[PDB]
């Protein structure tokens, strides 16, 4: 019927909510913090509390870093007369995809590496507990205040450990910013699905723009098809334990096409050691960390966009 | 914290249990009894140990909060498996879940139809507690267990097959049988269950040659006056559980 007794489950109402961005801006009624609220649950669910939840939910209480948005609690409601479960962070003032489309915010090369390192740092921190994002896009990536950057979307987050062959999600990402692996059907993935995602969301710091936009999944193969070639064995050994579909005849041209917009030689690299076909061949979040283009002049700078 | 769910002996004392007029030892036996139902309904669903442990846990974290006159130990424990089951990447369908459940409690009474508002609510009442075990732990349902600890702990100390699954079995028995969980930490009582494990299988650990004790590589925070505290008070209650030391006894 009730419970009228729960010491570390607290009713939401004591945030204050102010607008969507089911996800509200919210305050908190004494100490007046802002934070996010995020609602859960549905007639749609049909077999207990969803466990997708449990699923994030568990993983957010896991990781806890610099670059990783922060559960603070989860709230929930009273007895239906909002309603069901509410999962709180502390609220991140702006996304990167707004500041990329938004023309005004304009970042310096010092600006725009230390984005990076922190998202990178991010990334290696994720995977280092064995848990993969699987849903890389700009508007996953948020910032602060102080501009503190961190990830968000942690619903398609799962854990991983790779012991025999395993059997992964088929589909995940955006079709946007999904990588080669995932377009042919690979379920024994790991971590630099992500990092393929990071050098699409580091390029889009300057394109500004969504740098591949494939409607069909053939589509979206066409397109990254024109970058690394002809889908080998010889770029990509063993190729050909999966998948003839089209655009098999084509020539490399990752650097050259992008090169106008960004102008950085160590920059260039950067982003064609992410963007390979083979995920043995694409670089990791060390390796990209540990890279001459974050130690090179001018070095990353904190974050001030205004 | 972690020390949120951990308590004193007269903290346990003054559980919710006690102040709706029920006593210490009947409250244990409240507790014992939700674990063989937990044990008993997990076997029938095929779900780890793990699982059914860490279902326990919930259960015995649960009734610091509740009081079982409020809450029965039947109607929260399949909602504590559902959970755990869920929690531990072994999800049951909860249909599942009541069969199970039902010819455990009612073994005579066949099953209700699954239509009449009897099932359905039956149903409900489970969603119901679910839903409230979470806001009761905090969603704070990632369990560690003593059996990590020991499982690593035996080979490090190269136990032969019986001492390390003696051990094992000695920890699966202070989640069913004590309120060790809710007191003591997961390597804490890993330690007593392989000091009881030793003492029974006759077979003391040798010492390391540096000078400390296998104990203290382990857990830092044991020492022998502690072990052989705790050791006595969880090998009482096997002795009073029925032919539950016969499992581990050697006939030979
Ligand atoms: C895709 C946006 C996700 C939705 C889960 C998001 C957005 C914000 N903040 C917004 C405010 C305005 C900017 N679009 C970023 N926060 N803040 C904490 C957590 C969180 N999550």
């Amino acid at each position: 019927y009730d419970d009228n007794e729960c010491p570390f489950c607290d009713e939401v109402s004591k945030y204050e909510k102010l607008a969507k961005i089911e996800v509200f801006k919210a305050r908190h009624r004494k100490t007046g913090q802002r934070v996010a609220l995020k609602k859960v649950l549905m007639e749609n669910e049909k077999e207990g509390f969803p466990i997708t939840a449990l699923r994030e939910i568990k993983i957010l209480q896991l990781l806890k870093h610099e670059n990783v948005v922060n559960l603070i609690e989860i709230c929930r409601t009273k007895a239906s007369p909002k309603g069901s479960i509410y999962l709180v962070f502390d609220f991140c003032e702006h996304d990167l995809a707004g500041l990329l489309s938004n023309v005004l915010v304009k970042f310096t090369l010092s600006e725009i590496k230390r984005v990076m390192q922190m998202l990178l740092n991010g990334l290696f921190y994720i995977h280092r507990n064995k848990i993969l994002h699987r849903d890389m896009k700009a508007a996953n990536v948020l910032i602060t205040r102080d501009g503190v950057l961190k990830l968000a979307d942690f619903g398609l987050a799962r854990a991983f450990s790779l012991s025999q062959p395993n059997r992964y999600t088929n589909r995940v990402v955006t079709l946007w910013y999904r990588p080669p692996e995932l377009l042919l059907g690979e379920r024994d993935y790991g971590p630099p699905i992500d990092l393929w995602g990071a050098g699409c969301i580091m390029a889009e710091m300057w394109t500004r723009s969504p740098i591949m936009q494939g409607n069909t999944e053939q589509h979206q193969l066409a397109l990254i098809s024109q970058l690394c070639g002809s889908i080998t064995p010889e770029v990509w050994p063993n190729v050909d334990n999966y998948e003839l579909e089209l655009v098999k005849g084509q020539k490399r041209k990752v650097k050259d096409r992008l090169a106008a917009y960004v102008r950085d030689p160590y920059a260039l690299d950067l982003i064609d050691k992410l963007l390979v076909l083979d995920p043995a061949q694409r670089i990791d979040s060390e390796d990209a960390l540990e890279h001459d283009f974050f130690w090179s002049d001018p070095m990353p700078s904190d974050l001030k966009g205004m | 914290n972690n020390k949120r769910w951990y308590f004193t002996r007269e903290q346990l004392e003054n559980s919710p249990s006690r102040a709706f007029g029920v006593d210490p030892d009947k409250e244990l036996s409240y507790r014992q009894q939700a674990a063989n139902l937990l044990q008993d309904m997990g076997q029938r669903l095929n779900v780890s140990q793990l699982t059914i442990n860490t279902a326990i846990v919930y259960m015995h974290r649960f009734y610091m909060i509740q009081s079982f006159t409020r809450f029965p130990g039947n109607s929260v424990a399949p909602a504590a498996l559902f959970l755990a089951a869920k929690v531990e990447g072994q999800p049951k369908k909860l249909e599942h879940v009541i069969r199970v459940a039902h010819t455990c409690l009612h073994p005579q009474e066949s099953l209700p139809d699954t239509r009449s508002e009897a099932y359905l609510q039956q149903v409900q009442d489970l969603v119901i507690l679910e839903s409230i075990i979470l806001q009761t732990l905090g969603f704070e349902l990632t369990i560690d267990h003593p059996h990590t600890h020991v499982v690593k702990c035996t080979q490090l100390v190269r136990a032969s097959k019986d001492l390390a699954q003696t051990s094992y079995f000695m920890a699966t028995n202070s989640l069913h049988l004590t309120t060790f969980s809710l007191q003591y930490t997961p390597p804490v009582v890993a330690c007593v269950c392989i000091h009881l494990a030793c003492k029974w299988s006759n077979w003391e650990i040798p010492v390391s040659t540096d000078g400390k004790h296998w104990w203290e590589y382990v857990d830092a925070t044991v020492t022998l006056e502690l072990l052989d505290e705790l050791t006595h008070e969880l090998l009482q209650i096997l002795e009073k559980t029925p032919n539950r030391l016969k499992r581990i006894w050697n006939w030979r």
